[PDB]
């Protein structure tokens, strides 16, 4: 019933030293039955990175909006568009249906290309931007993201160290709970490479 | 949340704490609830975040224009127009509720406004569920003819009554103070009472200590030349 | 089950060096009606425990001739009644805690807010709440309804923890809760300028203030507040 | 009453020339000389204040305008037209670009938008 | 909750995952849903867990009086029909129980009975019960034979398990494994799920839509 | 309607649909099919409401063949799966969305593969080796879980399908009166006449 | 809320409380409900906040203009104005309202708009959540034709009592008088009114 | 309507070690908004080596514990001052706990000690009686933030040898008192940031043989 | 309804209107609410009329069982054994009674007994629908120590706009006066109240 | 339960009910024999709420078994229905009735004649040459009331019951697993084994 949780899903990001990583659990749901184990929630466009929670219609047409947006602000602005300036294009979209939302819980990450500063911010269903230095967490399992977040989490980790920090942070908020899991997917992000890892966890 | 307004000496002074949440949970720890509506126009959102922000920025544009289409540097009345009007419209469905401050060439105001449209005037001003909080100080030390110091000290406190007795409230005091014929001044985290102390422990992992399937490089560049 | 018909407002306390002090207005609504404007909310049980009631004021009587009817049956066949075997606060509150529970447990409560201030034999201060639900806590300052929202943020700065009750004298203490009782007045609609106050000392025992008012209010201001907004007359 | 001009009153000629823009043309020729220079550091733009009577306040009419805090127009031609121009070019900054990303507009973008408005005047009905 | 019970050749084999929910939150991974009423009968767990750990529990006591009132062993029978009379007096009242009483006696063989909070007692060969049921049966119907062996039932209990940890969003955690003779019952181990899963993937080949 | 279930093979995608249409007590019809040919390589199956199922079918049909008679070209599984997507998800937040469950088994000429995509009446969408609406895969999905392989025939396609009808007709308590199965592959659509 | 409006000899008078209340909060003490729509003709507003704040800007503007057009407007036509208002949106408004003004012509009139839309014309109006308090008291004292000094009183008593049953009515008493000297503001504060 | 129930906040936590066990839990009372108290003890010394908190609606965590407390005291007047075992006060709160099925006691219950062969033990109850012995277990509010933690923290949960890549699971080593004491710490910390109902003052009861220690440590007030 | 019992010198006088309504229905517009529970202990009634009947007659019961054991009972008894029954009662009674009486050695005394069962000894007290809006007058002209007469038109008075305001009120006023000479009925009629 | 049949032939009494026990989604069981031996001559099938089915079932034959043992004789189905009855009618004014329709096929060995009885759970009771309970009846009662005839044998009142079976199957959207027959006549009670 409620549309937030019939499909089941967890995002999350961090920042490191001159480096942000993002990740998602993979499983796909009609509440407690599984449908998928490949629905990856991040997306990107250029080298703006974003990732997708709640409602899996929406999270897909989503995607498919903000893939039409981004191509077009491109031609235009003949550059890629960066990561605080796609954060407001989110949060605009999503309040123009402040009262018929799509029900998702997106999050921003990426490096500014011009500044090298890195970049995440988190958003309500209705565009509430939430920007935070540390980490921003979304989905059905978002409580226990908030709390591996909170423990685990130290500023300014080396890219290599900081996919250990968010993969556990993830790994262990899915396990406990029912509608998240299923694989999951790692994102390290560096001004010039992006490197995509698949995690090996419990299939239940 | 817990905003308040106080009116001094030259001008008038607006504070908020920095927390946000969502229901029992904290989303952020140092949220930037003091919005511009222009230079000298501030105002302080409780409620519905996205409401607060979006009714600022589209008053705010709003009046930007309006102040280039008349020359005129804008009024704090105008800006109050503008969201009462708007928001009576929605019937209470944008759940804002402000505090509105600011100086103009008329002199400085201080105004709050409530979702359903209806606004009021005062010297000082509480809002958000730690209003209650906050009342209780202003109205232990507020009097008339306040200076500067003495307003940000008593905006401040207010605040702070909010941030240790309310639940909804905490972490930072942010404060603006707009003064006539000046320069308004945004103090973020103008007090800083609630840093996390030391943890016990260090929680970085060894390297490999996540299992891993796969590995690939992802394509952020265009299509290349050649 | 039931609702309640006439009812009192805040009953705040907070503890100081050598006792306790606890107020209450002196009014019993009905509804938004100001109704009644002579209600004793403070019950004195003995010379060491005063009880300060709020909500249901049927139920208030009702608890008082409990309280009453306590001290009747103490006194029987207890031939130190006044000094070793005197009702304590703790003996008061907990006897009210256990009633209270009771009744919330039978679907059928007394609907009030208690506050139990008093002083102890061996000098200790002793400051407790309990409701309708039968739900207990103790702190250095206890209020009810909109005291809790209101007169606590206040009396916590004067007393914020329990290091600070030594350096709290009478003075100050009393001082704190009049200045609640005029936030009180300022911005609750259901209380009464009319007040009673009540303090509970291991020294000087129990001294007990009727007919107290609210004074030293700020209204002055209000001439210069114009309109809603725009207009300047 | 309506509008019941709903074709347009720019049309190709025989030569294939469209008449109407350029005897626009012609009235931005006999209008006051307006420059402007691009420097490494920044750009100016300049012209004469064509005061039409001495007493008239020639500083309640602004010639240059500000359309964004980093964007500034001149014009040549007919004043009036300029000064609805700006109106039109102020919004669109806003409606078309800052209510949806935040900021204000890079030049070229909005000047296309200004650009696009005086396209339709010279084909809407 | 994924619980089943069949009855084979060498007796009953009783199956259970480990997974408590409380909505979509996981309270817990390590919950027994097999209560050991007594060391000849057993117990599954569905439906409110208290209601099942109590009155099984209670139901052991029942077993242990008669059995000294009779100087004979409690048949599965009369043991299933106390609880389901207990129960039955309870009816309308809200409690929520879903659980198969498995036992193996001289008179009787080995016995299971599907008893319900509304008052259900149904003997039966194959039952599954809980959130996670319908997969377990697939893979049991498919697979059941009278004649397998314990080493084979067992397996087949554990995979059905198995399969309903995988596609049930509530059920998970572990596998529980019993196997009921005429002596007693005789544990057979807690099977963490996560590493289960791989195991069985690999040797099995089952799973190739999962990628490991 | 009931049972709709899809299996993608080595080389095929076949589409199995019960055949009850049942209005409230009783059992209207026993031989319905449940499916609609969407172009020459990629066929449609669908479940829902009574009534919305065969207009939304029809709909869609219309359109892709509106689309192979504009352009002379079918459209690959993939892209027909994608526009069908788009007006479910338009029509969930309409005034009467359709509630219609479907599953699209196609087979990409140009990339000489099989493809099956499941999509629900919200516009959910999802490429699967196997799938179904319903409850149909509460009963079927840890049969096909076992045996499944990505290289398996067309026929042990069949056959793992008739394991899983029989999974239904024993513990479902519906009699959805059999199944009509199709087969998807680069020759275009067929009916497997006896099931 | 209290709130009256009465008509004397030389013109009329408006009263008010300075209470509002959101719940049994009070969300402001000094609260003006006095509100004018035109220089001589103020109104006093009971109900919804919003409501009354929003209609009373429209016929300020509605008599703005009619001013630029044809002169100073009537009390009548500024109360038509707001029954117009209140008539035609009474399915979404909670508005009680007391229309007072003073004409050269007319002199002191007074109008009352219930919550209905209907429009009464009276020598003086109670409104309110307070004013059932006081309708014994006001009946039982009010006479036409009073001096400034009388109507102040009766006010004063009036709202006095209304402030001492009523919960949701309290703070200062506000006072506006319209006569042909002009428009004079009055304030009383709980100290004088309360030992009456 | 009258609503007998309420929640009046709190988190308790709950971890066995190998010889000792620790119950801790914050001393925040709230509701709704409002701080009712910074501190009001929360878990509580029953005798017999045994330590207990019900968590959740504070009227029922109270009775509870009161009528517990009552119940080793009469344990001890009928069976000839025997000392109540941790698994014998665990069923028998299991029946305190059932008695109300049909009008529960609102509560999350944990009881910690150890066992007779001196190990230690936690007990975790839902509010109508269903237990189970545990290693560690959060209750209340915050548990949700803090179990996934101690999964990662304490049984060393998706944590594998470096260079094995997953193919060797990081070792259960025995913790001390005092690094269990760390990570409960940490875990309140943690949880008083992120959590509005947590904060205050955070004590902890440590079991161990030689009987029943209490260790307090403030937290943030905001 | 509109009731009232007002303590003066020589005693206290009861005072009631007399109509009862079935909706907008006046059912009986000559209903004698002024009851006796003892030859100088009344009440006054409001509320459901079958629970203030039950509960007098329960009343006029125990104070005769009373008199018959332990001699005349004071007013302060008979409000205990009103009270008793209406706040033990509180869920399935609606009742709010006013009760007054005549003691030699304490004199006049009122009681209120409002819905929840509370009781409030006061120098006058007014209960039913029609004392909402007689609140303000009551409270500026009561006095303490009033004559026989100054009282009866303080009553006549009070009740007489009750009447005006409140449509659930009218008829007659009838009047019951407590002193030591003894009891005495009054009556006013419309035409002499309506008048004043 | 489901679907409970009965005809009265010349010389005995058939009952017919369903096998199937569904519990929500799943068929939990397809051997269930819905009907108790309450005398040697006299046999009782039921449906309705589970649980209470069977504890009726069983309380009404540990009664008739106590009469017979008691009275060393066996009451005649007319006075076994009667007392059934009775506890229906009784029941449905209880705090929880019982939900339990039942047919009480019987053969009177003072009369030599078969009867058949129907009663539903309010306490309904009529005498019938053939009847049903739920939707049962809708179904088969055209057949009934068109082939019967009160002559018929045995086997004649098979094959009609089967005719029944057989619409059932058809018509009926919930698959009842097929159903025990029973036959009550002077010699007892017997099942057939084949159907
Ligand atoms: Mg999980
Ligand atoms: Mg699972
Ligand atoms: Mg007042
Ligand atoms: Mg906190």
């Amino acid at each position: 019933s409620d549309p937030s949780s019939i499909n089941g899903g967890i995002v999350v990001a961090m920042t490191g030293k001159d480096c942000v990583a993002i990740a998602c659990d993979l499983r796909l749901g009609s509440q407690s039955l599984g449908v998928s184990n490949k629905f990856e929630k991040i997306f990107h466009y250029g080298h703006v990175f974003l990732g997708i929670t709640g409602l899996a219609t929406d999270v897909t047409t989503l995607n498919e909006m903000f893939r039409y947006k981004t191509n077009l602000y491109k031609l235009k602005e003949e550059r890629a568009i960066e990561p605080e300036t796609f954060t407001q294009l989110v949060s605009s979209s999503l309040y123009e249906r402040r009262f018929g939302p799509y029900f998702v819980g997106p999050v921003v990450a990426g490096i500014n290309s011009k500044s090298g500063k890195p970049f995440i911010a988190g958003f309500d269903l209705i565009g509430c931007i939430d920007e935070a230095k540390d980490f921003i967490v979304s989905g059905t399992a978002s409580d226990q993201l908030f709390g591996m977040c909170e423990s685990l989490y130290e500023p300014n980790l080396e890219p290599e160290d900081l996919f250990e920090t968010i993969s556990q942070a993830l790994l262990n908020a899915a396990d406990r709970d029912a509608l998240s899991g299923w694989g999951a997917v790692v994102y390290i992000i560096k001004k010039d490479e992006v490197v995509k890892r698949y995690l090996k966890m419990r299939q239940d | 949340t817990t905003i308040v307004g106080v009116k001094f000496n030259n001008g008038v002074v607006i504070a908020a704490d920095t927390r946000s949440t969502q229901g029992p949970i904290v989303a952020d720890k140092n949220c930037a609830k003091l919005h511009r509506i222009s230079p000298k126009i501030w105002c302080a959102g409780a409620g519905t975040a996205a409401d607060t922000e979006a009714v600022t920025q589209l008053i705010g544009s709003n009046i930007e224009l309006h102040s280039l289409y008349t020359s005129r540097e804008p009024r704090v009345v105008s800006a109050l127009q503008m969201l009462k009007q708007h928001l009576f419209k929605y019937q209470g469905h944008i759940g804002a509720y402000l505090i509105v401050a600011g100086v103009d060439p008329t002199g400085s105001h201080l105004f709050s406004i409530h979702a359903h449209g209806s606004t009021d005037v005062g010297y000082y001003l509480s809002l958000g569920s730690g209003s209650l909080a906050a009342m209780a100080v202003l109205e232990s030390h507020w009097k008339q003819d306040l200076t500067k110091e003495e307003a940000i000290k008593l905006a401040s406190d207010a605040i702070q009554a909010g941030i240790w007795n309310d639940l909804g409230s905490g972490s930072n005091v942010d404060v603006c103070v707009m003064e006539i014929g000046k320069d308004a001044e945004y103090l973020r985290n103008y007090l800083t009472p609630n840093v996390r102390e030391e943890k016990q422990k260090s929680y970085k992992f060894p390297r490999g200590t996540t299992a891993v399937l796969k590995e690939s490089i992802v394509n952020i560049c265009d299509i290349q030349e050649e | 089950t039931q609702q309640p018909i006439v009812t009192g407002t805040s009953v705040i306390s907070m503890k100081y060096d050598n006792g306790v002090i606890i107020a209450a207005d002196n009014l019993g609504s009905y509804g938004s009606l100001l109704r009644f404007n002579g209600v004793e909310r403070l019950i004195p049980v003995g010379d060491n425990t005063v009880v300060g009631i709020s909500g249901d004021i049927s139920d208030m009587q009702h608890i008082e001739r409990l309280l009453k009817d306590l001290v009747t049956e103490n006194a029987y066949d207890n031939p130190l009644a006044d000094a070793e075997e005197a009702l304590e606060p703790s003996y008061i509150f907990e006897y009210l805690a256990t009633v209270m529970y009771q009744r919330r447990s039978k679907m059928n409560p007394l609907w009030n807010a208690i506050i139990v201030a008093g002083v102890q034999s061996n000098g200790d201060q002793f400051l407790r709440y309990v409701n309708l639900l039968g739900v207990t806590y103790s702190s250095p300052t206890l209020a009810t309804g909109f005291g809790a929202h209101m007169a606590n943020p206040l009396l916590r700065k004067v007393v914020d923890r329990e290091s600070d009750i030594p350096k709290t004298t009478v003075q100050v203490a009393e001082e704190a809760i009049v200045n609640a009782m005029r936030v009180l007045y300022y911005r609750d609609a259901r209380s009464s300028r009319n007040f009673s106050l009540a303090i509970i000392d291991k020294n000087t025992g129990l001294t007990f203030k009727k007919n107290l008012q609210v004074e030293n209010m700020k209204w002055d201001f209000a001439k210069d507040i114009k309109g809603y907004g725009t207009q300047k007359i | 009453m309506t509008d019941r001009y709903s074709f347009s009153l720019t049309t190709f000629s025989p030569s294939g020339k469209l008449g109407q823009i350029d005897y626009a043309l012609t009235a931005v020729k006999q209008g006051v000389t307006s420059l402007g220079i691009k420097a490494t550091n920044g750009v100016v733009i300049a012209t004469e204040k064509k005061s039409s009577s001495p007493l008239a306040m020639s500083e309640t009419l602004s010639k240059v305008s500000l359309l964004t805090p980093d964007i500034g127009a001149v014009y040549s031609g007919m004043g009036p037209d300029y000064r609805v121009l700006v109106d039109k070019s102020r919004k669109v900054a806003h409606t078309s670009y800052k209510r949806i990303y935040g900021e204000y507009p890079p030049t070229k973008l909005l000047v296309s938008e200004v650009a696009k408005i005086m396209q339709e005047a010279t084909q809407s009905g | 909750t994924t619980t089943l019970a069949f009855r084979f050749q060498g007796g009953i084999i009783v199956a259970v995952d480990s997974r408590a929910t409380a909505g979509n939150w996981v309270a817990s991974q390590t919950v027994k849903k097999v209560i050991e009423i007594n060391p000849f009968l057993l117990g599954t767990m569905a439906g409110c867990a208290a209601d099942c750990q109590f009155w099984e529990t209670w139901l052991g006591s029942q077993c242990r009086l008669h059995e000294l009132r009779e100087k004979e062993r409690i048949s599965v029978a009369a043991a299933s029909k106390i609880l389901s009379n207990l129960v039955y007096q309870y009816k309308g009242a809200g409690l929520s129980m879903g659980t198969m009483i498995c036992g193996y006696t001289r008179k009787e063989g080995p016995t299971i009975y599907y008893v319900d909070s509304d008052g259900t007692r149904l003997k039966g060969d194959i039952f599954c019960v809980g959130s996670g049921q319908t997969f377990a049966y697939g893979v049991l119907d498919s697979n059941y034979k009278w004649d397998l062996s314990v080493e084979d039932a067992l397996y087949l209990g554990k995979r059905s398990i198995l399969a309903a940890a995988h596609r049930d969003a509530y059920s998970g955690g572990s596998v529980n494994l019993y196997h009921v003779t005429e002596d007693g019952w005789i544990y057979h181990g807690n099977h963490d799920v996560g590493e289960l899963f791989w195991k069985v993937k690999e040797e099995e080949g089952s799973f190739n839509n999962v990628i490991g | 309607m009931d049972i709709i279930l899809g299996i993608r093979v080595q080389d095929s995608v076949i589409l199995a649909s019960s055949k009850a249409v049942t209005r409230g007590i009783s059992v209207l019809k026993d031989s319905d099919d449940k499916t609609r040919q969407l172009s020459p390589h990629t066929l449609m199956s669908f479940a829902g409401e009574a009534g919305d199922t065969v207009q939304f079918a029809e709909y869609i049909q219309a359109n892709i063949q509106l689309y192979s008679i504009r352009e002379d070209y079918e459209l690959s599984p993939q892209a027909v799966s994608s526009f069908v997507r788009q007006e479910l998800a338009k029509s969930i937040r309409s005034r009467r969305p359709y509630q219609v469950n479907v599953l699209i088994g196609g087979y990409d000429k140009k990339k000489n593969k099989p493809e099956l995509y499941q999509i629900d009446y919200l516009g959910t969408k999802v490429e699967l080796p196997y799938g179904a609406h319903g409850y149909s895969g509460f009963y079927t999905f840890s049969l096909l879980d076992h045996h499944y392989r990505p290289d398996m025939t067309t026929e042990e396609g069949l056959d793992l399908l008739k394991l899983c009808v029989q999974e239904l007709e024993k513990r479902m308590p519906m009699d959805f009166k059999g199944v009509i199965v199709k087969i998807v592959d680069k020759d275009g659509i067929r009916q497997v006449d006896d099931f | 809320t209290s709130i009256m409006a009465v008509t004397f000899k030389d013109g009329v008078i408006l009263g008010a409380d300075s209470r509002t209340t959101t719940g049994a909060y009070i969300a402001n003490r000094v609260t003006d409900k006095l509100t004018r729509v035109h220089d001589k003709i103020w109104c006093c507003r009971s109900g919804s906040a919003a409501d009354t704040q929003a209609i009373a800007d429209i016929v300020q503007y509605h008599l703005e203009l009619y001013t630029s057009q044809y002169g100073t407007p009537s009390t009548e036509t500024a109360a038509s104005v707001f029954k117009e208002l209140c008539y035609e949106n009474k399915d979404n408004l909670t508005a009680g309202i007391i229309v007072a003004g003073y004409d050269d012509k007319n002199k002191g009139e007074v109008y009352t708009i219930p919550l209905g839309g209907s429009v009464h014309k009276l020598p003086y109006a109670i409104a309110g959540s307070g004013s059932t308090f006081i309708y014994g008291y006001c009946d039982k004292n009010f006479r036409e034709n009073m001096s400034k000094e009388e109507t102040v009183d009766f006010i004063k008593h009036s709202l006095s009592q209304a402030i001492k049953w009523d919960g949701s009515s309290g703070g200062v008493i506000r006072m506006v008088v319209l006569t042909a000297a002009g428009v004079e503001r009055l304030i009383f504060y709980p100290d004088e009114y309360e030992q009456l | 309507q009258f609503n007998p129930y309420g929640d009046n906040g709190g988190t308790i936590l709950g971890i066995a070690g190998e010889d000792f066990a620790v119950l801790a839990g914050d001393t925040r009372n709230i509701t709704d908004y409002s701080i009712n108290s910074r501190y009001e003890p929360k878990v509580f010394d029953c005798g017999d080596n045994i330590v207990m908190s019900a968590n959740g609606f504070a009227a029922d965590g109270d009775a509870l514990v009161k009528r517990f407390k009552n119940s080793v005291k009469w344990y001890h007047f009928d069976h000839n001052d025997k000392k109540l075992s941790i698994n014998s006060a665990a069923r028998n709160i299991q029946h305190l706990l059932y008695g109300k099925r049909f009008f529960p006691y609102y509560v999350h219950t944990i009881i910690a000690g150890l066992d007779e062969d001196g190990k230690g033990a936690v007990y975790s109850f839902d509010p109508v009686g269903s237990y189970e012995r545990e290693q560690c277990r959060a209750g209340g509010a915050a548990a949700s933030l803090i179990m996934p933690f101690l999964d990662n923290q304490v049984n060393f949960k998706n944590q594998y040898e470096p260079g094995t890549n997953g193919k060797v699971k990081k070792p259960l080593k025995y913790l001390s008192v005092e690094e269990v004491i760390k990570l409960v710490r940490d875990s309140f910390t943690s949880a008083t940031e992120r959590h509005i109902q947590v904060g205050d003052g955070l004590e902890i009861l440590i079991v161990t043989k030689d009987g029943v220690r209490k260790e307090f440590y403030e937290l943030k007030r905001d």
